[PDB]
């Protein structure tokens, strides 16, 4: 492939010189995800391809032509997750219930698109971004299949964000952007050797997006490198009044994350490698250790941490996810007019399609939710208060402030585990801090163990993106540990 | 509660 492990900037540069057009790139990622995708491996990462993306492509290149360019993405091919908006492609959260849902553009998508990305399709995803039921596979949806890791397709591409971790993976598209609401975007990112960012809660808009939770989801790039990660975010941060979380970000501005692009970013740093039972993953111990010794050598000091009420806000967050849903979900639907307006209305789909979509696993988290007393609840309210508490304040920033660092690192998540009928083989995470104190998490490939990849996670306080990249760019760049998997 |  011409254009694989190719950056958005080369890319960029190239269409620039007049050396490649975007209707070539974009039929050439098209042609490949007829032949892995479609066919051959079968990696089912794209679950709806957008019939107007030749025409997007040919509008931008005339654009091109007549001098009048959009910015750093113009003309860039990209995928997105299927629970976000984008017309005219439906958006079904991977159910079959929403099979000719169509509703316009979510306010991300109108950014990328006024920036000039062209819009190849949608990608696979655990159904209702895995928030149905027990025991469920990630990666699997009624409508799309079950997605492949491409590393050893027998092997789970975790999830929910499964099909934007693997299209960018295997270079069906040059970038991708998922949705996170607790290890969604980062432990796909890793599973799959690429690079994946969870922002801060607020700084990218959710309108438009099939929620779980207000408090905890983001959407966020995933991409094959650091650079190509925060050219997206670029494009996608800003306020919409559509949205009440964005309008909580302290001194927002049109910032250039590509300007925190820096080699020497880890110089004088501060970082705190996580104590967790992963340190001990079998395989991890090489890989955590090279990995810290190359942030001492890159100028940062690297000190042992615990984190403070590690898991302490698990029955907290199961709490607030589940009385969110329900309220979410509704609200989603309405706003957009969807064919079914409740979750009731989804519950009773599922049982009388029980065949194709209760024939795996059952469906019991949206009956639990369903049954929730709603958002004035006194239990909700102290939830929701707790949660956010425990892996914020008390937890992420009190491990910060104890040792005055500026980040807090660690293996992201274990290696790929075989499909198989049963629940996924869950090996465990140190993301789940960020994802529910809304704090901002990347992960950046650190090698593999026997094939499989492995990443490092980079975690920090609200709004410490800018700080974040730059740390994981310093240490993307004097390692260059991404593979791409051999087909 | 994983992987939402």
């Amino acid at each position: 492939f011409p254009y694989a492990e190719t950056d958005v900037a080369d890319l960029q540069a190239r269409m620039t010189a007049g050396e490649l057009d975007s209707t070539t790139l974009t039929q050439a990622y098209l042609q490949r995800i007829a032949a892995l995708d479609r066919t051959g491996p079968r990696l089912r990462a794209v679950i709806e391809l957008n019939p107007d993306a030749l025409k997007e492509a040919a509008e931008r290149d005339r654009e091109r032509r007549d001098g009048r360019l959009r910015g750093p993405l113009h003309g860039i091919p990209l995928l997105l997750k299927d629970n976000i908006n984008a017309a005219p492609m439906a958006t079904s959260a991977g159910s079959l219930a929403l099979q000719g849902f169509r509703p316009d553009d979510a306010y991300l998508v109108r950014r990328l698109r006024d920036a000039g990305a062209v819009v190849l399709g949608k990608t696979n995803l655990s159904e209702w971004a895995n928030f149905r039921g027990n025991d469920s596979i990630s990666g699997w949806s009624a409508r799309g299949g079950q997605t492949r890791n491409p590393y050893r397709i027998s092997h789970s591409p975790c999830g929910s964000s499964s099909g934007s971790a693997v299209a960018v993976a295997a270079n069906l598209a040059s970038v991708a952007i998922g949705t996170e609401t607790d290890g969604s975007i980062v432990c796909p990112a890793a599973i799959n050797g690429v690079v994946g960012l969870k922002p801060t809660v607020g700084l990218v808009s959710r309108d438009g997006i099939i929620p779980i939770s207000f408090s905890q989801d983001t959407a966020g790039p995933m991409a094959r490198s650091v650079a190509d990660a925060a050219a997206v975010l670029t494009a996608i941060a800003g306020r919409d009044d559509a949205d009440p979380a964005t309008a909580t970000m302290p001194g927002r501005a049109v910032y250039d994350y590509t300007a925190r692009l820096d080699p020497q970013g880890l110089r004088g740093k501060r970082i705190g490698l996580l104590q967790t039972p992963l340190l001990k993953y079998r395989g991890m111990p090489p890989l955590i250790e090279q990995a810290a010794t190359e942030l001492r050598r890159a100028g940062a000091v690297v000190v042992p941490v615990e984190l403070p009420n590690q898991g302490a806000w698990a029955e907290a967050e199961r709490t607030l996810l589940l009385y969110e849903f329900k309220a979410g979900l509704e609200r989603y639907f309405n706003t957009h007019r969807a064919p079914l307006r409740s979750l009731a209305d989804l519950i009773a789909f599922n049982q009388a399609h029980s065949k194709q979509e209760l024939g795996l696993f059952g469906q019991e988290l949206l009956v639990e939710a369903d049954a929730t007393a709603g958002l004035a609840d006194p239990a909700y309210i102290r939830a929701r208060s707790d949660a956010r508490r425990l892996a914020g304040p008390e937890g992420i920033d009190a491990a910060l402030a104890a040792h005055q660092l500026d980040a807090l690192v660690a293996p992201t998540t274990g290696v790929a585990w075989p499909i198989r009928s049963e629940g996924d083989d869950f090996p465990g995470e140190s993301y789940s801090a960020a994802a529910v104190a809304g704090y901002p998490s990347l992960t950046v490939p650190m090698g593999q163990i026997d094939g499989l990849p492995v990443g490092l996670l980079f975690m920090g306080t609200a709004w410490s993106e800018p700080k974040l990249i730059e740390m994981a760019y310093a240490y993307e760049q004097r390692t260059r540990a991404r593979r791409p998997p051999h087909f | 509660f994983x992987l939402f």
